[PDB]
RNA sequence: CAUCCGGGUGUUGUCUCCAUAGAAACAGGUAAAGCUGUCCGUUACUGUGGGCUUGCCAUAUUUUUUGGAACUUUUC
């Protein structure tokens, strides 16, 4: 479906992203998943209190992604 | 490659005590040896005990509830 | 051999249905899908104050509904 | 069935979250894990705002969707 | 296929035998409320229509504070379902 | 999505575990799974105190897993 | 460089045969037309009949729809 096809179409760029746990990290993306998985480089997390830190490789888990943030540009790509 | 479940069955016929964690309470322990099991990380843990070190004394698990299995 | 093919006759009542959240909302119902998506029409959904809205749409605990409607009727199938 | 989430395609709604978030914004996609993404975002929290926006929030996350404004052209 | 045979041996066979005489269940809810009703019909998720539900629950606002409600019908989802009680009358 | 993950590029590597309830230990991952579970030798928790335990670590509570060395 | 024998597409008109009531009625104008306004034929909510552009085609036991929820308390 377009919501799983649209997340591949972004991959390359950078993406933010939200989970369960309530942090969020942002970082250019390497793969993406039919389960919502994901895989970035270079991570910007971010907790809730605001505490910054890196994280060089980060593997995600589907029902763990929250809501995911995608290109402005990608939006004009065809369904 | 060492499977998840290539090593569960190692951990039956060895006969090995295995400490069980918990899904969101990590407060409590689980250990004992397992005789069998089933698909969906069920367990019959003999000589069953309940892990501030107050160890309390088969049982049988629900995969949902379970977190890790690492011998020893 | 459910009851999901019963509530889809319950289209068109009025139900103040509860949630898993824990809020309330009385509206008539549109249609009831297969997986329970529910449409409302002409709601009064509360939390916080209650707020109205028109088209309202896993989390539902049970929805409550009038004692006008003859049960054992829209139970066969 | 899934005839009722097609015809608020290309449409402004109010979907309240689980967490309590309501996200607003124009429709693009639906899926059948009740994915939708959504373009032109802002979350409200409560008296605040926050800029997003393109957002495709999950089927779990999702409470439930009310139509803010009818569909523009 | 294999449902049908463990509808009448299983659990839910009291459902239907308890279910088929008229008599009252006892189901104690996920919400912290037990729900006291007459069942009419269920299925394999357990979603129950009731008749002349009786809820029962404590508050605070702080002293123990119990009340009651009336309901008509109310096919209550399966999901909240966390132990029902087949209590017959005699 | 019976496809597993590829770490198998970080297969006999160190790790740097994320699990759940703030749980963090070291070791080598031995093999991989398809619900995403690992296998750790040299099993070394992060507390301060570090003590070795030489491990089979359950999939879902684990949220991810770094590098210690690039 | 010409001539000659032939050709295509479009438009309006005309002729032939068949059909007909129909509102093919009225008025503006161009190089062309319902080009434009009024206008009417079935007629926009139903029941019977045809066709599909369709619902994706049916998963309570790990990444979305059968719940890890419930409940308590402080700080502003």
């Amino acid at each position: 479906g377009i919501p799983v096809k649209l997340l591949n179409e972004a991959q390359g760029h950078i993406v933010s992203l939200e989970l369960t746990t309530g942090a969020t990290y942002r970082g250019k993306l390497v793969e993406s998943e039919d389960s919502m998985n994901v895989q970035l480089r270079d991570v910007i997390a971010t907790e809730p209190q605001g505490a910054v830190t890196h994280m060089d490789q980060i593997f995600v888990r589907g029902s763990q992604i929250k809501f995911i943030v995608v290109p402005d540009l990608l939006k004009n790509a065809p369904l | 490659m060492v499977p998840p479940i290539n090593c569960i069955f190692n951990f039956l016929q060895q006969q090995t005590p295995v400490t069980i964690w918990l899904f969101e309470q990590i407060g409590i322990r689980i250990k004992g040896k397992i005789v069998g099991f089933d698909e969906f990380m069920n367990v019959v843990i003999d000589e069953a005990v309940e892990i501030k070190e107050d160890v309390e004394k088969k049982i049988l698990l629900k995969g949902d509830n379970i977190t890790l299995i690492t011998s020893a | 051999m459910k009851l999901v093919n019963f509530l889809k006759k319950l289209r068109n009542e009025q139900v103040t249905i509860e949630l898993k959240n824990g809020t309330t909302v009385w509206g008539t119902l549109q249609s009831v899908s297969p997986q329970m998506n529910a449409i409302l029409t002409d709601v009064k959904l509360t939390l916080q104050q209650p707020t109205a809205s028109d088209n309202i749409a896993n989390t539902i605990r049970q929805i409550i509904l009038p004692d006008s409607l003859n049960l054992d009727s829209l139970l066969v199938d | 069935h899934s005839s009722r989430l097609a015809n608020l395609i290309d449409y402004k709604l109010r979907v309240l979250t689980q967490d309590g978030r309501v996200y607003i914004g124009q429709l693009m996609a639906f899926d059948k894990h009740m994915n939708l993404v959504l373009n032109e975002c802002i979350e409200e929290r409560v008296v605040e705002k926050r800029v997003l926006g393109l957002t495709i929030l999950r089927g779990e996350q999702i409470l439930s969707t009310v139509v803010e404004d009818k569909p523009l052209l | 296929e294999l449902e049908e045979f463990e509808f009448k041996h299983g659990p839910m066979s009291l459902i239907n035998d308890a279910m088929v005489t008229r008599t009252p269940v006892i189901i104690s809810l996920r919400n912290n409320h037990k729900i006291i009703a007459r069942v009419k019909a269920f299925d394999r998720h357990c979603n129950m229509v009731l008749e002349n539900v009786k809820e029962l629950w404590t508050e605070k606002k702080k002293n123990v504070i119990n009340r009651e409600r009336f309901i008509s019908k109310l096919f209550l989802r399966g999901d909240s379902v966390i132990v029902v009680l087949k209590t017959p009358v005699e | 999505m019976v496809s597993t993950p590829e770490l198998k590029k970080y297969m006999d590597k160190k790790i740097l575990l994320n699990i759940n309830g703030s749980r963090k230990v070291a070791g080598i991952l031995r093999g991989y799974d398809i619900f995403l579970n690992v296998v750790l030798d040299d099993a070394m928790e992060i507390n301060a105190n570090n003590h070795q335990l030489g491990t089979v670590i359950r999939g879902n509570s684990i949220i991810s897993l770094e590098a210690l060395d690039a």
